[PDB]
């Protein structure tokens, strides 16, 4: 779970 | 999305570029100066990428990996276009402009520096032109970890769309085919410049000379 | 010289290809590191020598200076031992013809360290050339780009020379009755293919010379300047 | 020099 995973769903 | 016309694929790509960074007003401090940048631009690249047309159709997971694998292309090959107009100098940002002597300020840098300069040097003979570097860009961050249909297709849009801003500039056909392999041929070594770049990077994390925040960290491990 | 019809550009490069070599495999023993290391070096270097004399026959590449055909063939000589081996590998899904008598998966790179992942890349790099059905005359043509292309930014007459491949390329694109969108479509995926090769290039290196460094294998003369060229 | 400078020269 990484950190630009996220980063590719923001707002 | 793959229906896009060859000018709205040129729109679309001009419209989705990032800003341009500053820096801030040794080796520590220059590898400071350069990797706090790079990180930054990291997160301007993101949503960049998200705006490449057929990016975000891909599932999360080869979106990960294409941006992992191509990254330091994708910034080297900003960084050259920067740097175009500044023969001998790289436009790290517009209060860092780096002649090549600065190099060597840093162990192993200055080879690296060089293959910048005969890249920004090649895009001088070439006259490139700023519709036809966000069709490069975008070309490495689809192809570059391609391999490790439907992207096949957005590609072959990219290339057609080369090909029409060539078409538009009265060149004959002789004459696009020609230079969208020179074009081409430029990406072979941003990916040398990018691998070499990697490695430069991963021995300064090792020898605890700056320190690196979280995405660019994972960035780097990724390779 | 750049006086070449594309045809005569094609048969030059179809006469000039070098002999498939063997390796010198021996059956009766298992594979350990070293000694897999062994034959994979001992066939490159010996692919060396050939490549020598195949790039001499390249059109414009005895026209440069010494030094230059020096810097070009250093700098690509992994390229385009690999693209090579993943044209030869090109009718076996799933292998590396390195040789008749060498033909490897995947399982029997894990035997070097480092190696299985290199491995597939250049099987995966093999399955783009077999989807594309990359012809014989489209794979002399991209190894001599690699041959001009790979140090000429180690900085005119090799962009020629380059320019001219080009129009190789094309015409025998459109010569196998390909549409004009597809002659430049093609073109791109050619190309592209080469930024993969690069890369399976500088990893390859960086392991040779990590294979050197552990003293795995004892490297010839030629192969260990060709690696100093380079980490 | 090189070893690659001198085989270059091989007929
Ligand atoms: C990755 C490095 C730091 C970040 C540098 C950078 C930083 C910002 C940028 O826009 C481009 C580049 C390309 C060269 C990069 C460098 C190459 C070696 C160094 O470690
Ligand atoms: C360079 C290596 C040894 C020689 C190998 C070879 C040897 C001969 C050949 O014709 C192609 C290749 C490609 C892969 C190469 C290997 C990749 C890593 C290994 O160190």
């Amino acid at each position: 779970h990484k950190i630009l995973h996220r980063l590719l769903q923001d707002s | 999305a793959l229906s896009l016309t060859a000018d709205q694929m040129v729109s679309a790509l001009l419209d989705a570029e990032p800003p341009i960074l500053y820096s801030e007003y040794s080796e520590a401090s220059m590898m400071g100066l350069l990797t706090n940048l790079a990180d930054r631009e990291l997160v301007h690249m993101i949503n960049w990428a998200k705006r490449v047309p057929g990016f975000v159709d891909l599932t999360l997971h080869d979106q990960v990996h294409l941006l992992e694998c191509a990254w330091l292309e994708i910034l080297m090959i900003g960084l050259v276009w920067r740097s175009m107009e500044h023969p001998g100098k790289l436009l790290f940002a517009p209060n860092l402009l780096l002649d090549r002597n600065q190099g060597k300020c840093v162990e192993g840098m200055v080879e690296i520096f060089d293959m910048l300069l005969a890249t920004s040097s090649r895009f001088r003979m070439m006259n490139l032109q700023g519709e036809e570097f966000v069709c490069l860009k975008s070309i490495i961050l689809l192809n570059s970890g391609v391999y490790t249909d439907h992207i096949h297709r957005v590609l072959d849009k990219i290339t057609d769309t080369l090909i029409h801003l060539m078409a538009k500039a009265g060149l004959t056909l002789q004459q696009q085919h020609q230079r969208l392999a020179q074009l081409l041929l430029i990406l072979s070594h941003i990916r040398h410049m990018s691998n070499k770049g990697m490695e430069h990077l991963y021995s300064m994390k090792c020898k605890n000379v700056v320190p690196l925040s979280d995405l660019l960290l994972e960035m780097l491990d990724a390779h």
